[PDB]
Parts: C-alpha cells; structure tokens; sequence
C-alpha cells in the first residue's frame, strides 16, 4: 500500500512565486 | 443573475461588462454562512459564495489611498503585461524552457510608485495594463496590522479545524485594472478567495475536466495553467475543450468564494469595473487518509499523474526527456 500513498502525495504550489 | 444593490442603488454590474467564451456554464450558489447546505458544499469540496462571513470586513473600506498611507515601504511584485491576460509562470522553471518568453513581467516596486504608474497609465491613455500581486507581510502599517488582526479568525479557523486542512500559508493582495483576466488554472491548496472592491467573474472547473483543459507539463514554468487560450481555442490541439463546463459567479465586496484545492479558476475583473481588490487565504490540504478507497477520485489521479512527470524528470536527468519517454511507453501499447 506504500506506491499508492507515495504517489497520491501533493505538493502545496500556488500562483506565487 | 446580476444582484440589485441596496438603497435602489441599482444594478452593481452588467452582463456587458463579461467576456465572452465558448463554453456553457451554470451558477456556483450562493449562500449566508449560517446555510447547512454551505456547510455541506465546503465539505464535500465544491465551490461556493459566501454572503455573510465578514471574513475581511476591515479591509472594505480598502482603497488605494488608505493603503498607499498605510500599507508600508516594503516592495511589492507588480506584473506588467499589453494583453489583458497575465498567465502566471514560475520563474524557477524557466531554466528549463527557455524558448518561453512571458508576456507579464515582474517588477518589483513601493506601493506608492504602483499608483503613481497606474495614475500615469490612466493619464496619457496607454494600454499597458498592470497587476499587483504580493503576499502580505509584517512590513505592513499598524493600521493595516490592525485591519489583518480584526478579519474574521474565529469563522475561519473553525474551518481549517473543521476540514483538517493543513497551515496557512499566505494571503496574496491582489490590486488589478479592469479587465484583468488570470487564466485558467488550478493551485496545490486550499482557498478561501475575499472579494473588497470591485468585482471579478470567476468561472471554475471540478478536477475531473483534467481532460479538457490540458495543463502545460510539470516542468514548464505555467505548471497547473491551461495551455488553452480561452479567447482563441486550438480545437484540432485541445479537441476536448469543446466538452467543457464551467462553474460561474461574478463576487463582489464582502463576498467569499470558496475556491476547492485542484479545483480549475478562471479569474477577470469586470471590463470598464474600475480596479479590484482581493485577498485570498491559502492554506495546505489535509494528507492523504489513512485507508484508501478506491475508485480514485479525480484529484487523486491528478497527483498520481503529477509525481509520475516529477520522478521522470528526475530519473532521467532532464525533464524535456520526459515526453519522449512517456509517447514511447504508449505508442502502439496504450494508444
Ligand atoms: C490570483 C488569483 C486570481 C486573480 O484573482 O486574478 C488566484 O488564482 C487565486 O487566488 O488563487
Ligand atoms: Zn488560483
């Protein structure tokens, strides 16, 4: 089950540098 | 659709004042924050408008005299763009494709200098059309500190609790021209969007249109923008632009859109609608549950999809080989 939570996690980028 | 203002003071804004597109579109609600079925909308993660939060009600009285006299001497990003369309890019990617040249540039710049160059613009007539983009930061006036501090927390720290969301993050002050339009894209967190002045036409799309709306690559700089040029659209490029629809409010002072983490934005302040104020409130997803459920939903396939272009790029070395590899992995295969 660890590929799948390894690959769902996301990021936090936004339209700011 | 459009709200009669109290007092008869008419009609805030008019169906000319919109640019037209190709695509049909129904309504996001809107609804008071005491609304069960508001509650129930954030939860389930789709959008809506909030009456009632006064959320940021000290800032309504918000204008570019009050802030220019108190919002500090700290630098502030100004973009710079001749088309009405400031397609954001990331300028730490830009390495990578520089054969891309943005039609905005950044400018860094003190509040006062950004009213005395709108005022200039406004003077002689030019079409040069700017955007103030700029997180907010402890370089800020005391009255402006005071304004921050009187938002309504309580409301929305209870929702931040409420979702599991994670920090916040930012609150980027957007000051822009009428006219201004930011294309189509989605961001990596949370949005609580606080309309102060003017008023802005927000067309959103679920993550499920993924399809239809053809996200530049993870490495470019426009990473999360549409490469579909909503004014012209390439359909023979984007075929399935011709099956999206979009979600559609036009919010105004006082109001709050939630705008849900993947969830598609197009953003443009009202044509001949005088300049717009917003602040926004960024604040990180919760993780990924505990047990996953399947089928994935649309935003999970989303951040597969995203780290699968991320490890490629790493892996081998250089991320222009990533498409190669990826057409390779599916001509005849997949396809
Ligand atoms: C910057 C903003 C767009 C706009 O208001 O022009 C946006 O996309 C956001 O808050 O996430
Ligand atoms: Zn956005």
């Amino acid at each position: 089950l660890e590929v799948a939570e390894y690959l769902l996690q996301h990021g936090a980028d936004v339209n700011a540098q | 659709e459009p709200r009669e203002e109290a007092g008869a003071l008419g009609p805030a804004w008019d169906e000319s004042q919109l640019r037209s597109y190709s695509f049909p579109t129904r309504p996001i609600p809107r609804l008071s924050q005491s609304d069960p079925r508001a509650e129930e909308l954030i939860e389930n993660e789709e959008p809506v408008v909030l009456t009632d939060t006064n959320l940021v009600y000290p800032a309504l009285k918000w204008d570019l005299e009050y802030l220019q006299e108190n919002i500090g001497n700290g630098d502030f990003s100004v973009y710079s763009a001749s088309t009405h369309k400031f397609l954001y890019y990331d300028e730490k990617k830009m390495a990578n494709f520089q054969n891309f040249k943005p039609r905005s540039n950044r400018e860094e710049m003190k509040f006062h200098e950004f009213v005395e160059k709108l005022q200039d613009i406004q003077q002689r007539g030019g079409e040069e059309r700017l955007y103030l983009q700029q997180t907010l930061n402890d370089t800020v006036g005391r009255k402006i500190v005071m304004d921050f501090l009187g938002f309504n927390w309580n409301w929305i720290n209870k929702q931040q609790g409420k979702r599991g969301w994670g920090q916040l993050t930012s609150n980027l002050l957007l000051i822009g021209m009428e006219g201004n339009v930011t294309p189509a894209h989605y961001d990596e967190q949370q949005n609580f969007f606080a309309q102060i002045k003017g008023y802005k036409r927000c067309i959103l799309f679920p993550p499920d249109q993924f399809e239809c709306l053809y996200p530049y690559p993870v490495h470019h700089p426009c990473d999360r923008q549409s490469q579909v040029d909503f004014d012209n659209p390439d359909y023979e490029r984007f075929p399935n632009f011709q099956n999206v629809v979009g979600y559609e409010t036009v919010v105004g002072p006082g109001d709050v859109l939630y705008i849900p983490m993947y969830w598609w934005h197009h953003i443009e302040s009202l044509l001949n609608g005088g300049i717009t104020i917003t602040v926004n409130f960024w604040y990180k997803g919760a993780p990924t549950p505990k047990r996953i459920e399947y089928p994935l939903k649309a935003h999970q396939k989303v951040a597969i999809m995203r780290n699968i272009e991320k490890m490629l790029g790493e892996a081998l070395g250089n991320p222009q080989e990533v498409g190669p590899l990826l057409n390779t992995m599916i001509k005849g295969r997949y396809n």
